[PDB]
RNA sequence: CCACGCGCCGCGGCGAGCCCGAGGGAGCCCCCGCGGCGGAGCGAGCGCGAGACGCCCCGGGCCCGCCAUGCCCCUGCGGGCG
């Protein structure tokens, strides 16, 4: 059961990461643009 | 050397600068006797009382 | 309650005797070794050097200006009266006022002999001590040996109860020892063999000249005989009378109660495998994975773990 | 054992644990408890109060047996009573045949009252009794008696 | 910032760029789990100690 | 060079193993440690350290103290890590279940006559290894004569008796006699 | 280095107890075996003399002696209760 929980948790972190990496990238790009405007 | 205070503050701060310990703050040493007698008289009644 | 078997001179089981309480006593190697060490020091004979040694000659320091060391010198100028001087006293002379004997409490001495007797009844300890006991039919060995006055009779009884290989291990082991011990009246060393304990029987003459065989009476069981080298585990050939009277000798100690039996390592292991402890045991959280560092940017598989996208 | 001693672990170290600046020297501070009021005054003050001076009356010869005053507390009087007798005495209470203890036979001349006594009435005999001894014994119903 | 000025001679300081932070966290980053220096090679270790703070992954 | 001498304050010495040559004490300490590793019950964490203590740290507990301590809880099994001893002062001992490292013969007879059971640490491990219905009790550590004399006598606030006979006026008859 | 005395620590036996004292026992390491030390303290002494708590530790409270002081009262510079 512990291995099953570990597999489930690993996917949740990977999913959070595939989304956050893209959300945060927009934030960094927007920060450069916002100061310029 | 007749006198040196060098190193003295390194020795003091090596394992020192120690607090005066608890039970020194709440000590009754030097408290007025009349107040201390009143405290004992008040304590010896009902829940605070510790006699049989 | 277990009963030990009593063998005859022929070596056949003849009768059974109930087990004495002394064997049940806990086996304490630490107590037997402490009591063994102090008792063997008590037997020591006092040695010392002469008081007048190295101070018989007349030597006074030459003093400064003579281009010589200041140590006391004889009329010749020969160094004397010093530890570093040939013909000089010891810096700290050996003295007879040393306390050769140590002291043990009677209870502690009684505890050590009770534990040594218990070790004798443990077969593993006797074999570990180096006795040959594979042939011997039961440990403890109790034999109905009548008054044996002939060594040949004693050898026959010992062959028939299996103690012969131990008697031969000690006979073939006699050698001249190493060191200056030879010159000091300690020339030959032989192995230690079976210990005969006897009560109301003349078995001493028969077994006295057997090699490695030592004899003792049940009233004065000696610890040094019971634990040779501080190691408990003596092969003990008990006579029927001696074994029967062991529980009577222990009563004769006016106010001594044999130490109460305690668990063994095997008993502790069995409890640690018992259902009650296993029910209490709780499973631990899974450990952490350390994983040695690798450059993430070095490979896309490495980068993926930190950055999936 | 000499082999297990620290001195045999100081071989090769020269001074042997005594210091290069000041080595072991013959009696450096003087022989015995000397200098008590002068250079060792600090030690005698910090650890020995009452070492110096005369305190009270001097008896040229003390009679040790005359000043021997063994004492017993009221709590232990019942232990002198053997266990077999003790349980029966306690259960039956009893004033007609109460237990009688002569502490002097057991080796004690004075009774004191440190603890408490069981309710059973008990007659206690001694050469002297404390005030509490008498009060606690009388309250239990026991009689404090003097012994010739 | 007042404490840092006292120790200025011993240190060098500046505002870090996001790429500088990423390179330090990825190439040289090591955790402090159980007072041990555990290398951060996966998003699992960060999740384990920082899920309460919502810091699930390296990003 | 790394500066490890700042907020770091040395290491402490705590006895992790019993110095007892007795094989029995080592057998129980290892057993109670095995239970503690598998189930981290705090009753077992203390028992494991109470078996590693010294004789001075492990004081005697009489059947009189145990009666007073278990006055409200007769059902609970007293667990003492030292010797249980008799108190001739207490005429009647109550029934109590006590587990100890040793019971004096006079104490053992009294507890059994009362109907109480004198357990042993091995028996406690077999029945209640985690320590359910059991109270870890301790004797008074600072009851030793050696503890009473610890300190500097002759200091104004010390309140400790001097080690020798002394028998003199200076320093004793009050603050002024110094 | 050894002896002896003191302090502290660890360990073993036993436990309000504990103890190879000198010795004695046909008796060698076995058995038996007092003081002593601890268990009560304090006061110059006369003398008097501890319970109320308390896992432990500490602090407080209370009790004992010494030192005062106020009452009460017996068998009275004596006892008690503060």
């Amino acid at each position: 059961e512990r291995a099953t929980e570990k597999e489930k948790r690993a996917a949740l972190v990977k999913d959070h990461a595939v989304k956050s990496a893209q959300v945060y990238a927009r934030y960094y790009i927007d920060l450069v643009e916002s100061e310029k405007k | 050397k007749n006198h040196t205070s060098k190193n003295q503050n390194r020795k003091d701060h090596r394992n020192g600068i120690k607090k005066p310990k608890k039970s020194a703050y709440t000590s009754h040493k030097g408290m007025c006797p009349k107040y201390l007698r009143n405290l004992r008289r008040s304590r010896a009644n009902d829940p605070r009382q510790s006699l049989r | 309650n277990p009963t030990v078997k009593v063998f005859g001179p022929t070596g056949t089981q003849v009768a059974e005797l109930p087990r004495p309480k002394v064997f049940n006593v806990p086996l304490r190697p630490d107590i037997i070794n402490f009591v063994h060490t102090q008792l063997r020091k008590c037997l020591r004979t006092p040695y010392a050097v002469s008081r007048y040694a190295g101070v018989q000659c007349t030597a006074h320091s030459w003093g400064p200006g003579r281009a010589v060391a200041r140590l006391p010198r004889k009329h010749g100028g020969i160094g004397a009266y010093a530890n570093f001087a040939r013909g000089g006293h010891m810096a700290h002379p050996t003295t007879v006022i040393r306390r050769w004997c140590r002291k043990v409490n009677l209870n502690q001495r009684r505890y050590a002999v009770a534990s040594a007797l218990a070790a004798s009844a443990n077969a593993a300890l006797v074999e570990a001590r180096g006795h040959r006991i594979a042939d011997v039919p039961s440990i403890p060995l109790v034999v109905d040996t009548d008054n044996v006055t002939k060594t040949k009779d004693a050898l026959a009884i010992i062959k028939a109860v299996g103690v012969l290989r131990d008697v031969e291990r000690c006979k073939d082991s006699r050698h001249i020892r190493a060191g200056r011990g030879k010159m000091r009246n300690r020339r030959y060393i032989t192995r230690k063999g079976p210990l005969v304990i006897y009560n109301t029987e003349d078995v001493a003459r028969g077994f006295r000249n057997l090699p490695g065989v030592d004899l003792c009476h049940v009233s004065s069981i000696r610890l040094l005989e019971l634990a040779p080298g501080s190691h408990p585990g003596r092969l003990i050939l008990w006579t029927k009378s001696a074994f029967a009277s062991l529980d009577d000798v222990y009563a004769a100690k006016q106010n001594y109660t044999l130490p109460r039996s305690c668990i063994t390592q095997t008993d502790i292991e069995r409890i640690l495998q018992s259902d009650a402890v296993q029910k209490t045991f709780v499973p631990k959280r899974d450990p952490l994975v350390i994983e040695r560092k690798v450059d993430p940017f070095s490979s896309k598989e490495a980068l993926a773990r930190l950055d999936p996208s | 054992p000499t082999r297990i001693r620290k001195s045999r672990k100081r071989r090769g170290h020269r001074q042997m644990g005594y210091g290069r600046v000041g080595g072991h020297r013959k009696h450096p501070s003087g022989r015995g408890k000397a200098g008590g009021l002068q250079h060792k005054r600090t030690s005698f003050d910090k650890y020995h109060p009452g070492y110096f001076g005369k305190l009270g009356m001097r008896n040229y010869h003390v009679r040790r047996n005359i000043e021997y005053n063994p004492t017993i507390n009221i709590d232990k009087i019942w232990s002198l009573i053997p266990e077999e007798q003790r349980d029966g005495f306690l259960q039956r209470k009893s004033t007609t045949e109460a237990p009688v203890v002569d502490v002097t036979r057991f080796g004690f001349f004075k009774v004191l009252g440190r603890g408490s006594l069981p309710q059973c009435p008990i007659i206690i005999k001694a050469r002297y009794f404390s005030s509490d001894a008498e009060k606690k014994l009388r309250e239990v119903g026991g009689v404090p008696l003097l012994v010739p | 910032l007042n404490a840092l000025r006292i120790v200025d001679h011993y240190v060098t300081y500046g505002e870090p760029t996001v790429e500088t932070i990423r390179n330090l966290i990825y190439k040289r980053g090591f955790a402090k789990v159980n007072g041990q220096r555990i290398p951060i090679v996966d998003n699992n270790l960060i999740d384990e100690q920082l899920s309460k703070h919502n810091i699930l992954c390296a990003e | 060079g790394i500066d490890l001498k700042t907020g770091i304050k040395k290491r402490k010495v705590e006895r992790k193993e019993p110095k007892s040559p007795n094989p029995y004490i080592r057998l129980l300490h290892n057993a109670f440690k095995v239970v503690y590793e598998n189930t981290g019950e705090d009753f077992t964490k203390v028992l494991t350290k109470r078996l590693c203590l010294s004789k001075t740290n492990r004081p005697v507990l009489s059947v009189s103290r145990l009666a007073h301590l278990m006055h409200k809880r007769e059902d609970k099994i007293a667990v003492v890590a030292s010797t249980v001893t008799n108190d001739e002062r207490l005429v009647t001992i109550p029934r109590m279940t006590i587990c100890a490292l040793k019971f004096s013969a006079t104490a053992r007879s009294r507890i059994e006559k009362a109907g109480g059971r004198c357990m042993s640490f091995d028996e406690l491990l077999a029945e209640k290894p985690t320590g359910d219905n059991c109270v870890l009790l301790q004797g008074r550590r600072s009851c030793r004569a050696v503890c009473k004399k610890f300190g500097s006598p002759g200091r104004p606030n010390s309140h400790v008796k001097p080690k020798g006979e002394h028998k003199g006026r200076r320093g004793a008859r009050g603050r002024h006699s110094w």
